[PDB]
């Protein structure tokens, strides 16, 4: 079947807002090991707004973090209508919470209860080496390539705003080729249109997509309307958490819709999804299945998870009862237990803000160290 | 998902209905008196076209089996476009005629295999008959006539294409881009040039034209980035000891070397110019090697263990003149050895074959033309964008037709060559009766294009076809003048390759499409 | 998605219905008696407008075929607005009339291609006839009359534009901007001015205007960013002994350097001011070189190989006065050589004719006007926002019409020039009967605008058109006063460029739309 | 969520209908001359099985009360599978017969608890009788 996945670059206002929220979270976590963070960001033309509820014993000024973060993308000029230093950032964050002494008492951290009700999902397939759906993975790699080239200085007239669309066809459930590649990017006005598409296809499209998957039927689309000079926060409204589907899987996996950016690890809306991906990746790397998903359910005010379900699409080499048995006795699905074994309480959420929360080997939740043990047990 | 299965005559009727819908959509644009088709596009204004392939690429139907038939027929036009560039409407008409007659024969109670074998045998004989009928096309008059006929009887574009082809030659590239004026203009480039200009505005010694001209200069080729002058002290001092200028072709030179270069040029010690290396990636090194071969010099690459410090006059090429402006750099009359030129063009020509994308074929053909030959561009002119697209499509069709006619030859146009072939193949026979029936089907359906051409003019196709069959040789019918005469004398020429490809693809698709027994598709 | 295909008369009827809907929406705003059209806007309040292109840009129908017809017609108005900036309703009316008569002829049984050829031939003859009829427009009275006519008969805006064009000169820039008061205001700038102000608020010495006022100062031009004071000592000491002030133009100066400059200005050692270099990129350097040429100085650039410590009093320019505000800086009576200025503007204009983009040219004419001439801003005054928008649109239309009239010339307005041209071509003939029919169609459709104007006035168009056609020369009908007379005497002037563009674009679109046979679009 | 409550004979007849559906599905695979049952699978090909537990694990009814009855009886087959490995169909047949006769007795106007006591006593005696009848193998 024909399926399309779309990815966006770091220069987009929503991605800018997501990067700001995660940058603050890392700064707060570095200063406060056990802080509570629930933040949101809004960006518009020349005005930047931040809000939410963050309860911590330390203080951080948001101005220097925002200027440092925005400068990283490359908004250091007024030509696109947004400059790092000329802009203004205001704070609308309540730094204190009434419940700081009433609930300070704790009985046992190992028996902490879930603060939200809902069910979360994971996903992993052996189609790619990174154990991820191909169309979303290659879409992220394309915009990642554009930023690396832009930062390298070989292509100085490129702009942070960029969007890519990749189309994949499946024959009998396997990848047989690439159909259409679209890369929408903003460029400077000095370079004409004809020279623009030549540089992008030969240095971004060519050395990223596999050569053996490209046939004569592949169609390359660059700048459909013909002029993408207009861009930045001026051309679109900016807010936090609107394309969670793009960040997680691109639509190939059912998702709960919970926002990721700007949330502390304490909330299960973010960390429990990370553990589900970690479990799903581990259970598929051992070769027990071709594809697998983990359905973990939690209830607000309830410690023990209500139900854990595993579905395989009939590709399992062992009965599903064995699959469920292994995850229960080898993975600690406790809301605090998964925190300790995934050691997420470190300032590592800045890089996760852009280019997808999943699909990178260096992430703690993307390790496959437990794959070998499960293969021996199920074998 | 669930599937729906239809057996026999029902599936055949649905398939024929889809084929008829697509063919009736396409057929209205055939001949000199055909009409245009408006294509709806959600992203902007509708596009009006007369191309058969453009109409066929857009048609799909609500019903599943009719959609099957339409999609199966679409490949005839698609392959005719990809192979020859013309004959898409003729191929579609021939395929429809084969399908109709073959379905009638199958409904008469005959097995499809024998009909398909007979059709294949008849087409195999017809290809050789067409090859026998062909005549070479060498003079510019015939090329102009072919270009005129291929562009809806537009003499200006045919004459322009003939003149451009004569100027460029046989080993060259002609391309069409949309212009800005109200009338078409032709621009030809002699020698080689690349879209790279001078780095700094202080190099121009002739401000009247805004371009710098170097007489008998050197050429220095480098692939490494330049930020310090220390690596060019020997070469610059050596060429300043001689006096005649030097040119630097590097991928990029930073401002530190620009400062010393410009101050040396201004102070009147050594006259140098700098241009960036054109292109990017492996193509950049390939064209750098091409420049090295043509200018009689040697490239300097760091990765091959060659350093610029040890370079001398033997590693620098020569040229008669060099003209550099804000956007282009031209090397005039290089002093390279010829056999290297033939070797390089042969290497690129043989590398063309293994390329799978026509974009790479275009790039390597452009490289061959740049290294040897000339390059010409045709800037079509129209007042409105829609007319711009229409004229551009017509000019591209004329270019393809002229190229094919030069490659293989021309035959009498108006659909009379196929009639002559069918009349000469009247004694073909097969193994059994059904093969003979298939041969008769093919021979009878070879007459479709002329009948459709006459029908588009509003006359009676039967009497015109009967009159044409009574003649011999190149006798035919002129649809523009509504009178008979010698097709060659009146200038109605058709390439042999286009007719052969259209016949082959139409027969190949229709023979398989006839044999269908049942269809399997998803439920609505 | 599944498509819908309609053939022949049904498609033509749907297309004509869409064309009629759009043309009826647009044509109610033609002439001096034309009324307004209100366009709904989702964000904000709807806008009262009288422009043909503004109304045409919004129309889109529910039915797919009529929508395609409307989208094809809309390009006439779009192109007419983009090319000349005026005369879009006339183009739409002409296109509708040509389409109607061509569809009638096609339904009568004629060949669409020959009709299109005849239309093109007639329009080609009409263009040269119009070029023959044109007369020059140079005096200020004719420019004022053109501006008055093009602005819905408003004397004040015409007089304002005439006097602004007289004051600025022949090569200048005039723009419109929202005003504050209830009356129009013209602001003309003398000298050179760039949109950049003082860096530090402590240079101000005249709080009466909140600005600095330097009398006969030196101008220091440095391309590089100034971050250390060490390079500043030599030229600062040199200018300290002279006693005259000094101004610094650099890309950016850090506050460490500003501190000592502010201290020196306070203590009265040197009267210095610092402003940023306007622009960014190559244009920044180009117009800073233009500043150096105007002021008679030399740019101290690191790229050329010249250092700031070695600067002397010869490298500093001079001017009569320099005024810097919070946002603007003006150089009054820059001392320089006239021949150098003429050479620079000659170089800039010869770059101008090589500009292939509209956006890349206006900056070039702005630079030309900045070096030689001046710029003007016209402020429109209105109590309410909607009235402000409508008045600004009318003023822009008048400005474009005056520019076109000065560029090419004027002809008698009111739609009588087209009538005279059509009366001159009464003997034009084609190659066959169909081309003659097309020529007659074009000639008869050339009289639509006058009939539409008279119909909008509320009279019988037929008798007025018959009376006008019975005269000769500039005889016409005055729609405002409802009386016949000499068009030039009454001051009803239309530029030749807008009439020619409207006719050409209307014919180019209508002739192509005539030859449609079938239309394919998505299902509802 | 809102609940539905049924009292007495209606609940009992719904339960018996569910039990009868499950038992009729299962018991056609008993003995040397019993036939097979085709079980549909969402991902893959249908499986043909003669097991009692395999058929019982897939029976889920539309009505809620009959579904409750079927789920209650499925425990017999599940426990017989997990305990000895055989005797699933025989256990299901015995459970259905006991349920039917006990429901008839209850509808006759008898105390269900004492019927449960009598059934337990009879089965306790029968286990000892079976132990006495056993022969070494
Ligand atoms: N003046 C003419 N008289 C008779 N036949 C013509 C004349 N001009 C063109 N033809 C024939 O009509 C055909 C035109 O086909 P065309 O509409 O270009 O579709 P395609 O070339 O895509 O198949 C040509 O094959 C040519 O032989
Ligand atoms: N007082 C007048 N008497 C007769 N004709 C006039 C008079 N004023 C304007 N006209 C004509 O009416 C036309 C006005 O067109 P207008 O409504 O401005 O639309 P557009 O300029 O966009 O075509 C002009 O072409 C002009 O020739
Ligand atoms: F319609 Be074909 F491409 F000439
Ligand atoms: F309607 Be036009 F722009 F005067
Ligand atoms: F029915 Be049992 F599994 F033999
Ligand atoms: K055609
Ligand atoms: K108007
Ligand atoms: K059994
Ligand atoms: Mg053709
Ligand atoms: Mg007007």
């Amino acid at each position: 079947h024909l399926f399309t996945s779309e990815s966006v670059s770091e220069g987009h206002p929503d991605k800018i807002a997501d990067q700001i929220s995660d940058a603050v979270l890392d700064a707060i976590l570095e200063q406060d090991p056990k802080a509570r963070v629930a933040c949101e960001t809004y960006v518009k033309t020349g005005m930047v707004l931040v809000g939410g509820e963050i309860t911590t014993s330390a203080w951080v000024d948001i101005e220097e973090i925002t200027r440092n973060t925005v400068r990283e993308i490359g908004y250091v000029h007024s030509d696109m209508g947004f400059d790092a230093n000329s802009c203004a950032v205001l704070s609308a964050i309540g730094k204190q919470s009434p419940d700081i002494n009433q609930g300070v008492d704790r009985a046992d951290p190992l028996e902490q209860g879930a603060g939200d009700q809902g069910l979360m999902f994971g996903y992993a397939t052996n189609e790619t080496d990174v154990l991820m759906p191909a169309p979303i993975t290659y879409a992220h790699r394309l915009v990642q390539r554009q930023a690396e080239v832009r930062k390298n200085g070989t292509l100085p007239w490129l702009r942070p705003d960029a969007k890519s669309q990749v189309t994949f066809q499946y024959d009998d459930g396997k990848i047989v080729g690439i159909d259409a590649v679209v890369l929408s990017t903003q460029h400077s006005e000095e370079i004409d249109q004809k020279s623009l598409q030549e540089a992008v296809m030969e240095e971004i499209i060519k050395p990223i997509l596999p050569a053996e998957w490209l046939t004569s039927a592949t169609k390359f689309f660059i700048n459909p309307t013909g002029r993408f000079v207009i861009g930045g926060p001026m051309g679109d409204c900016g807010l936090t958490g609107r394309k969670i589907i793009v960040d997680t899987y691109g639509g190939m996996a059912r998702h709960g819709g919970g926002a990721f950016s700007g949330k502390d690890p304490s909330k299960v809306d973010r960390s429990a999804a990370y553990a589900a991906r970690y479990v799903a990746k581990n259970i598929v790397a051992a070769g027990l299945a071709d594809r697998c998903e983990i359905q973990v359910s939690y209830a607000i005010g309830v410690a023990e998870p209500t139900s854990i379900m595993v579905e395989t699409f009939g590709t399992e080499k062992v009965p599903s009862e064995q699959l469920t048995l292994l995850v229960r006795e080898f993975f600690d699905l406790r809301p605090y237990g998964l925190i300790q074994m995934l050691d997420l309480l470190h300032p590592i959420y800045k890089e996760t803000a852009a280019y997808g929360h999943f699909g990178r080997e260096h992430f703690p939740w993307e390790k496959t160290d437990k794959a070998q043990l499960l293969r021996d047990a199920a074998g | 998902a669930a599937k729906d299965v239809k057996f026999g005559n029902d599936a055949r009727v649905k398939m024929l209905r889809g084929v008829n819908v697509l063919a009736d959509a396409v057929k209205v644009t055939l001949g000199p008196k055909g009409r245009n088709v408006v294509l709806d596009k959600s992203f902007g204004a509708p596009t009006i076209t007369k191309d058969g392939v453009s109409v066929a690429r857009e048609i799909e139907l609500e019903d599943k089996f009719e959609n099957m038939g339409a999609q199966m027929v679409k490949e005839v036009a698609s392959k005719a476009n990809d192979a020859a560039g013309d004959g898409t409407t003729t191929a579609t008409v021939l395929a429809q005629a084969i399908i109709t007659e073959g379905l009638k024969a199958v409904a008469a109670g005959m097995n499809p295999m024998d009909l398909k074998r007979g059709i294949d045998k008849a087409v195999t004989a017809a290809v050789e008959e067409l090859k026998a009928l062909s005549v070479p096309c060498s003079d510019s008059k015939a090329i102009a006539q072919v270009g005129t006929i291929s562009a809806n009887s537009d003499e200006t574009v045919g004459k322009l294409i003939a003149e451009a082809m004569d100027k460029v030659g046989k080993e060259g590239v002609i391309t069409v881009e949309d212009g800005t004026g109200l009338q078409d203009e032709l621009d030809v480039v002699e020698g080689m040039q690349f879209d790279r200009g001078y780095l700094s505005p202080y190099f121009i010694n002739k401000p009247e034209t805004g371009a710098v001209e170097l007489e008998s200069p050197f050429i220095l080729l480098a692939d490494k980035k330049i930020s310090n002058i220390r690596e060019m002290l020997p070469v610059l001092e050596a060429v300043a000891k001689a006096g005649k200028p030097l040119l630097i072709i590097a991928e990029d030179v930073e401002g530190e070397a620009l400062a010393t270069l410009v101050v040396n040029t201004m102070r009147g010690i050594v006259k140098v110019a700098a241009v960036k290396a054109p292109g990017f990636g492996d193509r950049r090194k390939a064209m750098l090697q091409d420049i090295a071969t043509l200018t009689g010099g040697t490239v300097i690459s760091e990765e091959i263990g060659m350093e610029l410090e040890k370079a001398t006059l033997e590693d620098l090429g020569q040229a008669k003149r060099v003209v550099i402006n804000k956007d282009t750099t031209t090397i005039i009359d290089g002093v390279g050895e010829e056999a290297a030129i033939q070797g390089r063009v042969a290497q690129i020509r043989q590398q063309i074959e293994e390329a799978t994308s026509d974009y790479d074929r275009e790039k390597l053909q452009e490289r061959v033309a740049k290294l040897a030959g000339g390059v010409a561009v045709i800037k079509v002119g129209a007042a409105t964008e829609v007319e711009m697209k229409e004229k551009k499509a017509r000019v591209e069709d004329a270019l393809h037709a002229t190229r094919a006619a030069v490659e293989e030859g021309v035959v009498a146009g108006g659909g009379v060559a196929l009639i002559r072939v069918a009349s000469k193949l009247a004694d073909l026979r097969g193994q059994n009766e059904d093969q003979n029936v298939g041969i008769k089907v093919a021979l009878r359906a070879m007459e479709a294009p002329l009948r459709q051409i006459v029908l588009n003019c509003g006359e009676e196709p039967s009497v015109v076809a009967n009159t044409v069959k009574g003649g011999d040789g190149n006798y035919g019918y002129n649809a523009a003048t509504e009178e008979y005469g010698n097709m060659i004398d009146m200038g109605i020429l058709d390439p042999t390759k286009v007719t052969r490809s259209a016949l082959q693809y139409a027969a190949s698709v229709a023979g398989l499409m006839i044999t269908t027994e049942c269809m399997v598709t998803d439920l609505p």
